[PDB]
RNA sequence: ACGGAAGGGCACCACCAGGAGUGGAGCCUGCGGCUUAAUUUGACUCAACACGGGGAAACUCACCAGGUCCAGACACAAUAAGGAUUGACAGAUUGAGAGCUCUUUCUUGAUUUUGUGGGUGGUGGUGCAUGGCCGUUCUUAGUUGGUGGAGUGAUUUGUCUGCUUAAUUGCGAUAACGAACGAGACCUUAACCUACUAAAUAGUGGUGCUAGCAUUUGCUGGUUAUCCACUUCUUAGAGGGACUAUCGGUUUCAAGCCGAUGGAAGUUUGAGGCAAUAACAGGUCUGUGAUGCCCUUAGACGUUCUGGGCCGCACGCGCGCUACACUGACGGAGCCAGCGAGUCUAACCUUGGCCGAGAGGUCUUGGUAAUCUUGUGAAACUCCGUCGUGCUGGGGAUAGAGCAUUGUAAUUAUUGCUCUUCAACGAGGAAUUCCUAGUAAGCGCAAGUCAUCAGCUUGCGUUGAUUACGUCCCUGCCCUUUGUACACACC
């Protein structure tokens, strides 16, 4: 199952509450991104990260979400 | 005056894979540094040495087997020089895990 | 050991540390007859010392 | 000579064993903490890492050379084809097997069972290691044997971090009663790691961004 | 044990030159490494030497380390009634 | 903590829907039983019984019939340099060319003998004294602490009705808020890379050189270096790559889940390695020179040598192997893998040439190995025949005879070969195991063991289905609620 982890969706949190005047709802520059702005030490954790971070950022471009 | 070309193989053989690569791609760097010729490392396919056995030291138990292994990884470097720079690169260059055999040879 | 003694144990282990720590800090700075064996058997090979003389019919 | 190569290796791990048993045993009340050996030209390289080099040098380097020649003529080695060097270990707080040791003759010297395996605990924690622990399993005075853990700090348990932060070391010590078994187990700061990843898998640090004093109508510099 | 003196001799002299043994557990050998003499002559005279306090025995691995001892210097030195101040290797080579 | 009390879940060691079977047969093999000089022993529901890596001719070896040796350190004492003690030719004796013992009488020299204490060895006992190790609970999801709320307190809330995941995995509700171990991360392997670095120990294209057939240019090979070039395939270093992406269904429009598209790959990408706290008198003193205690220690329970035995056979049980044939046996012929491993103080992997029906012999050879065995030319399988449903040419048990190989030794028959003998078994009662995709099952290898021996196991590739994509009925286990006079915790 794919529910993300609590570490994942943490980052993720925190990542879209302090670099919004930046990304998109582009995986790709957000991956790049967080390679830029956050020090993670493995891919795959980058990559789970900032789809997540994605995918919040999506949904809160149709409205606000909680946290 | 000594100095003659003498057609030389370098083998390096280890389990470490990051002083092996320290130590070969040093070497053929270090050694093309003053434009010889040679045919740099070339990786033989990496050795598997398993072990499988019953984690018990006894009979008893579900039948847990294990299997352990380790890893040989083998590299050679062809290498075109005269005496001194070999004896040289050789000395030096030195690695704790790293096996270094240094052949002459052409037949 | 017991509980009702615990914190004297977590004490005297403590000092124990301490002491220890003391040590290393002590440390960390703190304060002929030649011959040998074959050459005394050869500075000693000079003869006069053996007798053998037999064989009879 | 003239072995396989798989063999050779193989052979070498063999001789590494037998070499770190003999000194183990040999090199106890002088903490011992491992070694290393190094295939050179000329020589076999053994270093000794203790923390009590003034005695694996002994009367005037009377007992590193016994140690030598016993390595030498057991291993079937040319008079000067093998070294041994004795070396100071930097931080005895950061190795199991000089804690396992410490314990073991704590315990020998007839200390307190938890008072022994704190102070151990304690002194590996004031050498700043990220965490630590001591399992002892075995028989104290009693008839039916019990088990105790002493941990301070913070351990990992899963995946390859183990191998490359934690360390593990079983010692049998033994006494009038029966025997005993010290488990250490030290957790060393990720963080220092000088060679090899820094930090966990786990850690994800977010750098702080800045307060931005935006606003201002446009203009341009010029150089 | 119950040996000629002579194989006794060749032990009590090569230990006091060396000042180190070593013996694999494994009697039967006919002949040791080095020493000329049965194997268990050696292990034994040595198990000798040390059950009296003049050796010291170690193990690991199916061979015996034998290391001697100063009182043990003594007793080999009136055993091999050399003077005092005599040999082993308790002088640092020549100059490794 | 437990219930022979209630409500929920999860799972092919649970069903469903199916598959291949086992259970019946022959043999192989372990366990019991019996037998026995001995038939050494641990283990008996899942979690004992193809398990102790346990495929025993000696050895192994612990058992039985017998024979040597001390390898009984050390201390005191006693014997005694008129000799403390060692050895032995032949004979008698013994399985034995054991001077074990005795006949006889040379030898040896203080190394031994006797005695006491004290030691030691022991696959002798105790896994109900221990360490360590392992198995189980567990195909599990649980443990904790900081500030805050409740309680005099032990303690409680966090750690929760619901929903959602493989997950104390999340979302959400909310006197809790923000974390840490464990899960996840991570590591390993199979998948992608005409992108980087390359290579006669990998391979390709061209050219030399050369054979065959066509001949019009061509088609099909040879030539461990004749040169030149390359890196698609092969190899392994650094990287990139997936984050369930894009769209859309569905649900508290939350976590997520479903479907289409794209994609090397979208079931935790597939499969593994690790893996917290706690428990069991689970297993192991028959792995250890790991060990407490007890027992034994010279007519030995030490050790070694000879021979036998663990294989003994009215019978019960478990893992298996081969089969009942025609989607087949046979005989020709086609002809294809991947994981491996191989000889220094040695005889290991062995091509090739001869000899033999065969097994095998013999003469050489390459290889310490990407280089040689070896493209491991494996088997199911494909193709053309022969047989034609008849215990048949399916099936190969039992058994007689002959040749070889391993080995000091093969009889109770190690293995291999050839001729003959031609059993039971016509799909198998009640019961019962395993399994959801390159999986099941069918097929053969290599490796372990190994002098010789796989009907075993660990891995490996080859051929390649059917049926779910669900549930709580059987079972097993988790979780709350509840009771408790248990807490050494329903043994």
């Amino acid at each position: 199952g794919r529910v993300r982890t609590k570490t994942v969706k943490r980052a993720s949190k925190a990542l879209i509450e302090r670099y919004y005047p930046k990304l998109t709802l582009d995986f790709q520059t957000n991956k790049r991104l967080c390679d830029e702005i956050a020090t993670i030490q493995s891919k795959r954790l980058r990559n789970k990260i900032a789809g997540y971070t994605t995918h919040l950022m999506k949904r809160i471009q149709k409205g606000p979400v909680r946290g | 005056q000594q100095q003659q070309i003498i057609k030389i193989r370098i083998t390096l053989t280890s389990t470490k894979v990051k002083q092996l690569e320290n130590v070969s791609s040093n070497i053929v760097k270090n050694a093309e540094q003053h434009n010889l010729v040679k045919k740099g490392p070339v990786r033989l396919p990496t050795k598997v040495l398993k072990i499988s056995t019953r984690k018990t030291p006894n009979g008893e138990g579900s039948k847990t087997w294990e299997t352990y292994e380790m890893r040989i990884h083998k590299r050679y470097i062809d290498l075109e020089a005269p005496v001194q720079i070999v004896k040289r690169i050789t000395q030096i260059t030195i690695e704790p895990g790293v096996d270094v055999e240094v052949v002459v040879a052409s037949n | 050991g017991d509980d009702k003694k615990e914190l004297s144990a977590e004490k005297e282990a403590q000092a124990d540390a301490a002491a220890e720590i003391a040590e290393d800090a002590a440390e960390a700075e703190d304060a002929a007859k030649k011959v040998e064996l074959d050459a005394e058997r050869i500075e000693t090979a000079e003869k006069e010392a053996y007798v053998p003389a037999t064989k009879v019919k | 000579a003239l072995i396989s190569k798989k063999r050779k290796l193989v052979a070498d791990g063999v001789f590494y064993a037998e070499l770190n048993e003999f000194f183990t045993r040999e090199l106890a009340e002088e903490g011992y903490s491992g070694v290393e050996v190094r295939v050179t030209p000329t020589k076999t390289e053994v270093i000794i890492r203790a923390t009590r080099t003034q005695d694996v040098l002994g009367e005037n380097g009377r007992r590193i050379n016994e140690l030598t020649l016993l390595v030498q003529k057991r291993f079937k080695y040319a008079p000067g084809t093998i070294v041994l060097y004795a070396e100071r270990v930097q931080d005895r707080g950061l190795s199991a097997v000089a804690q396992a040791e410490s314990m073991k003759f704590k315990l020998l010297n007839g200390l307190a069972i938890r008072r022994a395996a704190y102070g151990v605990v304690r002194y590996v924690m004031e050498s700043g290691a990220k965490g630590c622990e001591v399992v002892v399993s075995g028989k104290l005075r009693a008839a039916r044997a019990k088990a105790m853990k002493f941990a301070d700090g913070f351990l990992i348990h899963s995946g390859q971090p183990v191998n490359d932060f934690i360390d593990t070391a079983t010692r049998h010590v033994l006494m009038r009663q029966g025997v005993l078994g010290i488990k250490v187990k030290i957790m060393r700061d990720p963080a220092k790691s000088r060679t090899g990843p820094k930090a966990l898998p786990d850690a994800v640090t977010i750098i702080e961004p800045k307060e931005e004093e935006p606003i201002l109508a446009p203009s341009v510099k010029d150089y | 044990m119950l040996m000629p003196k002579e194989d006794r001799n060749k032990i009590h002299q090569y230990l006091f030159q060396e000042g180190v043994v070593v013996a694999k557990k494994d009697f039967n050998q006919a002949k040791h490494e080095e020493i000329d003499t049965k194997n268990l002559y050696v292990i034994k005279a040595l198990q000798s030497l040390t059950s009296k306090g003049y050796v010291k025995t170690q193990f690991s691995w199916q061979y015996y380390y034998y290391t001697l001892t100063e009182e043990g210097v003594e007793y080999l030195r009136e055993y091999l009634n050399l003077p005092e101040h005599i040999v082993p290797g308790t002088y640092i080579q020549e100059r490794n």
